[PDB]
């Protein structure tokens, strides 16, 4: 029915209505880091 | 009569695909090198 | 360092080849 990763998380499935095999990549996520000069210098910032 | 099973009698234990991995599972299996009554 | 190569030396490359979530 379904595939699992090395850590036993779900990784792929058959579609219940068609025997084609589809993978499940996690949706994109990550930290937001604010690169800033000191607020004594400027109120400009850049975001990583 | 009797015979050695060797390493036989493994089967896919669940409806799950896995690849490039070593997975440890507890189930009914033919224990390795077990005596297997032989008939004809 | 070897300039033809990642500009590591020869031994400094063997040291890399000898060594090896969402
Ligand atoms: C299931 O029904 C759909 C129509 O809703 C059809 O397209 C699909 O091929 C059917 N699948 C099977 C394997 O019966
Ligand atoms: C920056 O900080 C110093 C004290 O460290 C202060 O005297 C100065 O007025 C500050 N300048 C601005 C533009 O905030
Ligand atoms: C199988 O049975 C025979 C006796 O019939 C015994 O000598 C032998 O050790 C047994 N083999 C195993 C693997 O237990």
């Amino acid at each position: 029915q379904f595939g699992r990763d090395i850590a036993d998380t779900t990784d792929a499935v058959r579609d219940p209505q068609t025997l084609e095999i589809l993978d499940i990549t996690p949706c994109s996520f990550g930290g937001v880091s604010v690169i800033t000069p000191g607020t004594n210098t400027s109120n400009e910032v850049a975001v990583l | 009569a009797y015979t050695n099973s060797f390493t036989r009698g493994v089967y896919y234990p669940d409806k799950v695909f896995r690849s490039s991995v070593l997975h440890s599972t507890q189930d009914l299996f033919l224990p390795f090198f077990s005596n297997v009554t032989w008939f004809h | 360092p070897d300039p033809s190569k990642s500009k590591r030396s020869f031994i400094e490359d063997l040291l890399f080849n000898k060594v090896t979530k969402f």
